[PDB]
């Protein structure tokens, strides 16, 4: 699911700021 | 029904060097940029997001930033081409391709760094 594949791209980066 | 497939699932590479993993997926006559949805990402590293011809490098994990890259000549042809320059040891792990084109599907490639 691309749209999975966002929310979890968007998560990790967050995390990582 | 739309299915990646890669050439290589192991690459072994060695340490400085440069390396491309690539996956192949389905593409007829044209490319419609604004249908591609192309991802990687190695273990818990976000590396690429390019969503319909928009890659945002805000969300690329920093250990990647300047030596990560995505071949987009070959988007064209039917082929998601990830080049990491000056590979490190820890650039040795799963990695993972997610494409979307009409279809999704996703596969994984062995990186392993002498
Ligand atoms: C589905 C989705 O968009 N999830 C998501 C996760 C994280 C964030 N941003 C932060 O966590 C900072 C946005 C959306
Ligand atoms: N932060």
């Amino acid at each position: 699911d691309p749209a999975l594949w966002q929310c979890v791209f968007a998560a990790r980066s967050c995390y990582e700021e | 029904a739309f299915t990646v497939t890669v050439p290589k699932d192991l690459y072994v590479v060695e340490y400085g060097s440069n390396m491309t993993i690539e996956c192949k997926f389905p593409v007829e006559k044209q490319l419609d940029l604004a249908a591609l949805i192309v991802y990687w990402e190695m273990e818990d590293k976000n590396i690429i997001q390019f969503v319909h011809g928009e890659e945002d490098l805000k969300v690329q994990h920093s250990s990647y930033r300047q030596r990560a890259r995505l071949l987009k000549d070959q988007l064209s042809l039917g082929n998601a081409a990830l080049q990491i320059t000056d590979v490190k040891l820890q650039d040795a792990g799963v990695y993972r391709c997610m494409i979307s084109y009409g279809g999704a599907d996703y596969k994984r490639i062995t990186v392993k760094v002498n």
